[PDB]
């Protein structure tokens, strides 16, 4: 019913080992798109969208829409096993178990990974207020680094960026500004405004959202008025692992 | 063990 | 009233993570010389000493005297924000209640801004003589920091003999000493032992304070070791040209 | 009465690095042909036999037969001062009260003098297996993220390891293979018979940490013994831990 053919594993690996602490449970929904993932957390604050399409394997075939009832953390043992330059191949029939396969050498390792059954978020595109897109790890350290002095971030775009914060020890603030690196473009600050926002949130989730940055060299964040954040990573092509959080109110 | 401020005077 | 920029967060970095552990609060004295700083450990065994010269910043500023109260976790926390190639820029005004550190990154287009509330510290400054030693070790920091943790984990003290120089320790589990030989070494000055003797020295010392201070190993490849019969310690690292890091530790009695 | 000089420190650091966490106490039983330790894991499960032959120390001096009774985390201690490259002699008198260890560089000489503790002693496979020894490590390591148990299957064409736990299933099967750009990551089967043996995972897991002594692992297999995995410590001094198949 399901096989699907991954080139590199890693990518995988890292989603999950992304996502555990956000979600235990969850379904990945398989179809003629690919493989989805769409689930909100324990507490209700975070939303995970995950979509990895069909045109990122090779082969892909998929007989009809497969829930595939996973626990990450179970998941996460078995993708330990994986090395980043392994082929991954997922298999199931019309199902009770997965079936993973990762092939180096002519090294194969095969696991039928248990699934659970888990009750079945359409989320409407959105032209977003402010767009930004930096390095990833540049995000990474900034909401860990404002962290250890406050457990909220304000974050205002205007005529740059600015994340700013309050504690004990003081104030801290870090500003973006629209910068084009030529020699070295990932390094970039890309801004796309059409309205000011001013908006709070909490830093626990971007920084656990931040657990996904070795996915990509970039990420994309933005902001709007109406809707929750979103903190976006590239999977490869117009695949994607999208984290939306609600301002505090 | 000394204290340093039994070599170190003050000012 | 106080600008003083770095062209690398680095050196700062490096001397309040080696500071951390032995001092809690202590004032930054600032004036038109640099920025200096002088604080007991909170059990008053150790000093602490340092000196950024103005020359080690581009540019420095001073107007007035400054006395900067700073909490050194607090201050830890702000500094893990800098890169160690970001540009650093300290600034205060006179009297102040904050002191402003602003980061910029030397890879993207990042500012960072952090106003530090400062605390009020009272002095307990002490006068440091100026002491001839009778005896000067020159040798590679990484060697000394590798001495003083191996020892450490089978001994709280350490006699420090100087004639070459050997430190030796009892413990529980037996016997350990580490002898080491005057040698320059020409082809890898770096790993050179220069040792200037007037006089024999024998003194005991903790080893959790001097695996303390060597924390500032980081900071520079050599480190220079003085000692004289019933006076304290001196550590040393410099911070170039001028500009050091010193650690003064009281023998044990 | 002993007199064993290391040119290179790195072997007996490794070792004893690599035995720590199994073995706590223990004795370095000095004689003619060499430096030799035998004992049972902290748990008594798994038993550790160690040998560094004479011939591997240049000189080596044992005049009577001597039990070094050692805590091995005090000896990591000591161990610790010494650097890969140091010449490391070992010196004890008869019936020693300490064992003397001195590591030379760099102009620097490292003494210490270990106290010594009275220490009890307690007192042809089907198939073998040569693989890369970090291959090996990652494979027991990976398995035992998801069960407390390995089987191994050998025939003449490949190695199977497989377990089984509450999340599902796993297996590595490695195939037979001379791999002339990367010998080391080659897997070389000489198999009288096949064989299927079934193991715990944290005494794998353990052994392997002595993967840094040898890029090759050997493992060997069968129905009538206890699992050997071997890793050579240089001529034909070795490193060897026996386990037990469950039953």
């Amino acid at each position: 019913a399901l096989e699907a053919r991954l080139e590199q594993a890693s990518i995988l690996k890292k989603v999950v080992d992304a996502i555990k602490d956000l979600v235990q449970d969850c379904n990945f929904d398989c179809n003629d798109s690919g493989i989805a993932l769409q689930a909100m957390d324990n507490s209700h604050v975070a939303l995970v969208s995950m979509m990895l399409k069909a045109e990122g394997f090779s082969p892909y075939r998929c007989d009809r829409n497969i829930a595939l009832g996973v626990n990450l953390t179970s998941l996460t043992k078995v993708l330990r096993a994986a090395q980043n330059e392994d082929i991954l191949t997922l298999k199931a029939e019309d199902p009770d178990v997965l079936n993973l396969v990762f092939e180096s050498t002519d090294r194969i390792s095969e696991y039928d990974l248990k699934l659970m059954d888990i009750d079945q978020l359409g989320i409407p595109e959105t032209e977003y207020a402010a767009t930004i897109t930096m390095p990833s790890n540049e995000f990474k350290r900034i909401t860990t680094d404002l962290m250890a002095m406050s457990e909220s971030v304000t974050i205002e775009a205007n005529k740059g960026v600015k994340f700013s914060c309050q504690g004990d020890i003081g104030n801290g603030s870090v500003t973006l500004r629209q910068h084009t690196n030529v020699e070295k473009p990932n390094e970039s600050i890309e801004i796309e405004l059409s309205e000011p926002v001013s908006l709070t949130f909490s830093l626990k989730y971007l920084v656990n959202f931040c657990k996904a940055s070795a996915l990509s060299n970039t990420v994309k964040i933005c902001l709007s008025n109406e809707v929750p954040l979103l903190v976006e990573y590239s999977l490869g092509g117009s695949s994607y692992l999208r984290f939306y959080l609600a301002p505090k109110i | 063990q000394g204290s340093i401020m039994s070599w170190f005077a003050k000012k």
